[PDB]
């Protein structure tokens, strides 16, 4: 059973800058003290990301956006609202659907032909007499039908909490769809009460390499709502950006982890740094390989 | 009703292995991570180890010399301290307590401090 | 880790007022605590998780008599109109990255 709880408020998406976010490890080999150059789907530095936040002010919004080539995800978290996604192509009818979910202790991955209503949510019920809270609710899909794939593992979204103060749980994700393999990268970084993508660097670790092979064009993010304007609750804000085919140059530190990445298509200084393969450049003339224009 | 009952006492020479448990009922374990606390006789209580809701373990507090191990069987609705290598100082009460931060929470995260405590068991070791 | 300079013995008259003190290391000035009362020969009882601003989160069966206050990097628990049951051990504990702390306990020999 599902219900028309839209209460959608229309506001323009406040485009904001990520400042050198969205880079991951391109390969599964331990290098160190090297400047390996790679060409892969990466979020470009100083790129427009979409600040989506449906809360504060009964403002609820959760539109269907295009997976394009990849989807950089962030989830500055306060009270565990973002619970998963429903990647797919049509998200209804007779087509194949993906229902990436992060449960209370595990991660359930199902690629199947689910039917979806317009406003999917996960509803948690709290009782006074027994106090047990159960996820025994399913309103993202009405039912499931002629199903193909199921996967249970350790959950992606991990607390990493217990520490105090102003630090926040910034949860980063990278989704890409290549050779029918939905690759998922993630890392979690504490941030000292920042209201914007932090000024630092990220190293997104590989999590799963799912052998799915399904068409994914219009993805969407699940949320969790309590019971209690029926079925409303929480507080959340997340940020979505898209990966494009670019070229980066990564410098590896002495621990084997990346320190900083120098893009090859934003600034003339970065193009010269890319075409000379070094992170320090002196004064002079540096002929640059051509990455400025793409037809 | 929330309650934390334990069992698995025993007298052994140092280096022996026993079976400690914290059975509970009346509330969800899936969304509650559990801690362990050690209280030497006449001394202050000191936590030893804990397991998270997902399944990750922390054998911290540097009093455990790689001797204590924690696990959990969510299927059987029970909580075990995977126990081996008891030593002389380990003769103490082992109050197991349930943290206030359940996984489906609101408000500020002034939680993970224990709201309830088990009755505790005395595991005498010499 | 943080150390608690809580007096091993503090006392006052019954029906009077006292103030317990939980001291905390300067490195974690804005850190919060929670108070556990360990009545002797029984289990611990949780009173309040004290915010850095003195806000309250209360356990069952504890009246408004037991209250908490904060000032600087150190913390207080307030008791007014003392009764017979106060002779017990009080433990102030904290949070970290997987590292609880707890304290020596506040054996309290309220004379009366
Ligand atoms: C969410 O996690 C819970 C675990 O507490 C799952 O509940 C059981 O999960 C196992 C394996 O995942 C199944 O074999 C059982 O049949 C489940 N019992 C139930 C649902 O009562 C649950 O499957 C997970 N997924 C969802 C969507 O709730
Ligand atoms: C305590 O919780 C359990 C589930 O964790 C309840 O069992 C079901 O609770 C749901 C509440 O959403 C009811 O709709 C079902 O009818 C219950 N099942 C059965 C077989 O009755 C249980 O009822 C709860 N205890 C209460 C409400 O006193
Ligand atoms: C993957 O999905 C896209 C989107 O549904 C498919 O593109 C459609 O292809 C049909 C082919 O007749 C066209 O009529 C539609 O106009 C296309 N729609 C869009 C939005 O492009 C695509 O063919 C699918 N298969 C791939 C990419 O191999
Ligand atoms: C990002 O969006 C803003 C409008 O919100 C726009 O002015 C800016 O040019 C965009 N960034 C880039 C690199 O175009
Ligand atoms: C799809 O479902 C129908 C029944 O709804 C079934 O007859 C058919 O075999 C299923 N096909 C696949 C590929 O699972
Ligand atoms: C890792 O980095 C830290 C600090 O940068 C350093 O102490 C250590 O030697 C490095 N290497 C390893 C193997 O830990
Ligand atoms: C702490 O205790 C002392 C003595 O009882 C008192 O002067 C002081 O006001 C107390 N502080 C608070 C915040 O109640």
């Amino acid at each position: 059973q599902c219900v028309n709880l839209t209460t959608r408020t229309q506001l323009p998406p406040a485009y904001t800058n990520s400042f050198t976010r969205g880079v991951y490890y391109p390969d599964k080999v331990f290098r160190s003290s090297v400047l390996h150059s790679t060409q892969d789907l990466f979020l470009p530095f100083f790129s427009n990301v979409t600040w989506f936040h449906a809360i504060h002010v009964k403002r609820f919004d959760n539109p269907v956006l295009p997976f394009n080539d990849g989807v950089y995800f962030a989830s500055t978290e306060k009270s565990n609202i973002i619970r998963g996604w429903i990647f797919g192509t049509t998200l209804d009818s007779k087509t194949q659907s993906l229902l990436i979910v992060n449960n209370a202790t595990n991660v359930v991955i199902k690629v199947c032909e689910f039917q979806f209503c317009n406003d999917p949510f996960l509803g948690v019920y709290y009782h006074k007499n027994n106090k047990s809270w159960m996820e025994s609710e399913f309103r993202v899909y009405s039912s499931a039908n002629n199903c193909t794939f199921e996967y249970v593992s350790q959950p992606f979204l991990m607390d990493l909490e217990g520490k105090q103060g102003n630090f926040k749980n910034l949860r980063e994700f990278v989704f890409k769809n290549i050779d029918g393999y939905f690759k998922i990268y993630s890392k979690h970084t504490p941030i000292n009460l920042v209201r914007d993508l932090p000024q630092g660097f990220s190293a997104l670790e590989p999590l799963v390499d799912l052998p799915i092979g399904i068409n994914i064009t219009r993805f969407q993010t699940l949320l969790a709502l309590h019971r209690s304007s029926g079925w409303t609750a929480g507080a959340a804000a997340y940020y979505v950006g898209y990966l494009q085919p670019r070229t980066f140059l990564l410098k590896y530190n002495e621990n084997g982890t990346i320190t900083d990445a120098v893009d090859c298509a934003l600034d003339p200084l970065s193009e010269t740094k890319c075409t000379l393969k070094s992170f320090t450049v002196e004064k002079g003339i540096y002929q640059t390989s051509n990455f400025r224009v793409q037809p | 009703e929330v309650q934390l009952v334990e069992s698995g006492g025993g007298l052994v020479q140092p280096g022996g292995s026993l079976r400690l448990a914290c059975v509970a009922s009346g509330f969800t374990f899936s969304i509650y991570e559990m801690n362990w606390v050690r209280q030497a006789p006449g001394k202050g209580l000191e936590w030893v180890s804990y397991i998270t809701t997902s399944g990750h373990a922390r054998y911290n507090a540097d009093s455990v010399k790689g001797r204590f191990t924690i696990s959990r069987d969510n299927s059987k609705n029970s909580f075990y301290l995977q126990m081996n290598s008891l030593r002389a100082e380990d003769t103490a009460i082992y109050y197991c307590a349930r943290p206030q931060y359940h996984y489906y929470d609101t408000s500020t995260y002034h939680s993970y401090g224990f709201d309830i405590w088990g009755q505790g068991t005395m595991v005498t070791v010499s | 880790q943080l150390v608690l300079t809580q007096s091993p013995s503090a006392s006052a008259s019954l029906g009077a007022s006292v103030n317990l003190t939980c001291t905390l290391s300067s490195g974690h000035n804005s850190y919060a605590i929670a108070w556990h009362q360990q009545q002797p020969e029984k289990g611990p009882r949780y009173l309040m998780s004290l915010n850095s601003d003195g806000s309250h989160t209360k356990g069952d069966g504890i009246p408004d008599r037991f209250s908490g206050s904060s000032s600087g990097a150190e913390r207080f628990l307030t008791i007014s109109s003392l009764q017979s049951e106060d002779e017990a051990d009080y433990y102030c504990q904290t949070w970290d990255t997987g590292i609880r702390v707890f304290g020596g306990g506040t054996r309290l020999t309220v004379l009366g």
